[PDB]
């Protein structure tokens, strides 16, 4: 999904960190 | 085939941000 | 080692690039 | 293990492979 | 390369072929 | 512009595939 | 491995400096 | 965003080609 | 307004040169 | 040192990511 | 510099959050 | 070559356009 969720809009850090 | 190398970049997020974490990416 | 560090960015694209499909996991 | 066989020496893609 | 490869995803061994 | 962003990529993806082999890149 | 390293960042030099001439690269 | 993505490479250009001067960066 | 600039159009060496420093 | 360039551009592509809208400066 | 500190030891996200603006 | 040239020594912009 962070594919779905950041190729579309810019991801922060924090929301990034969630794939970690 | 933007995807793709969005996709590039994304890793290279993933690796900083995480760090002794590690993550994952499929 | 700050080296490791380095080195350990590019397995990383090396491995978007080879996994494709499968996607993988990394921990330092 | 990736680091301690691809940053000690050259790892090829179809070592790489192995990790994916 | 270019033209194949910036418009469709291209795999390692359509790459290859450049090399 | 976007072929010149595909094309840094493109060319770092050479850089693993061919390996010993090398390789060439133009426009 | 240090060589093998470099190596990625000098490719990537070589497209942005070499422009439309293209180049050749083999390690 | 592909506007992010062209940053990553307008700094990595900027590093090279601005050498021993350096450089200076904002998104605006 | 390097983003303006050169993110739309492809910038050369000489044009990227303006924001060193 | 020839590590130490290497290492820079790796720093800039972190400072890039990190900063986000504040922006940065580099210099060598 | 962030050379010194940075390329020397392995910095954090936090660590480098310093050098910016 | 190249490798010898600008992986022992920083090699500025001009010096890596002779490889082009
Ligand atoms: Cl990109
Ligand atoms: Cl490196
Ligand atoms: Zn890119
Ligand atoms: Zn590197």
């Amino acid at each position: 999904g962070i594919v779905e969720q950041c190729c579309t809009s810019i991801c922060s850090l924090y929301q990034l960190e969630n794939y970690c | 085939v933007n995807q793709h190398l969005c996709g590039s970049h994304l890793v290279e997020a993933l690796y900083l941000v995480c760090g002794e974490r590690g993550f994952f990416y499929t």
